[PDB]
């Protein structure tokens, strides 16, 4: 997630893993999905749990 | 003029395979020589005018 002037530039990438210990070693590109033109000051974030 | 991309040249059928999110394209010298049609998914090589 970024804080560009007007856009947010949501990036994402889904890759299968097998180590299951920590962040697996390897290089994978992050393809953009949507660029929402949301111009607002963002200085605090919090995720949601189910 | 493809969404602000203004220039001159000939549009020829290219054999490149652009990514599902990439429309523009530049060479090593930062010169636009390939772009897809934003209306119909089809790559178009931009060769300079004679």
């Amino acid at each position: 997630f970024k804080n560009i002037d007007g856009y947010f530039k949501i990036y994402s990438k889904h890759t299968p893993i097998n180590l299951e210990r920590d962040l697996p070693q390897g290089f994978s590109a992050l393809e953009p999905l949507v660029d929402l033109p949301i111009g607002i000051n963002i200085t605090r974030f919090q995720t949601l749990l189910a | 003029n493809f969404n602000g991309l203004t220039g001159t040249g000939v549009l020829t059928e290219s054999n490149k395979k652009f990514l599902p999110f990439q429309q523009f394209g530049r060479d090593i010298a930062d010169t636009t020589d390939a772009v897809r049609d934003p209306q119909t998914l089809e790559i178009l090589d931009i060769t300079p005018c004679s």
